[PDB]
């Protein structure tokens, strides 16, 4: 994703 | 977002993280992007780029020049800087102008040239690629 928090599916990071 | 890249979109952004990583960097910036489309080596950026003269080493030389490697190899997922997502959502902004259903490697280009700041923007022009011919190299390739 996105954002920071934790592992999108491909690339980048997620927030809740 | 993702859902409205193609195929070959999607490995741009795929491999500018790869880049990101290979050079232990902590986040996806727009130099990343930069050079995720010329490794995807297939689609209107990286010819756009190719007949501009813009080479994947000339790149990466000017990243190891402004940012540097750093010294820890980072985590599998790394996040994108806010002028990269600032990128990818003016490339959605290009395609829906353009009336294109979706996000090819031509618009992230197009974005990364719209948003115009970042450090993709800046080695560019350290390369002496003027990011307008860009804009117009591409919507001819188009």
């Amino acid at each position: 994703g996105l954002r920071r928090l934790f592992a999108d599916q491909l690339v980048g990071r997620r927030n809740i | 977002m993702f859902e409205r890249f193609t195929d070959r979109a999607r490995r741009v952004v795929v491999l500018a993280q790869e880049e990101a990583r290979m050079l232990n960097h902590n986040y996806i910036g727009t130099e990343h992007i930069l050079l995720g489309l010329i490794h995807e080596g297939e689609g209107v950026a990286a010819k756009s780029l190719e007949s501009l003269g813009i080479s994947l080493e000339g790149v990466r030389s000017q990243v190891e020049e402004i940012i540097g490697q750093g010294q820890q190899a980072p985590s599998g997922h790394i996040p994108f800087t806010p002028r990269a997502k600032k990128v990818l959502e003016l490339s959605l902004r290009e395609a829906l102008q353009l009336g294109h259903n979706y996000i090819g490697t031509e618009h992230i280009l197009l974005g990364l040239i719209r948003e115009g700041e970042g450090v993709a923007a800046q080695v560019l022009v350290k390369l002496g690629a003027e990011l307008t011919r860009v804009r117009q190299q591409v919507i001819q390739l188009l």
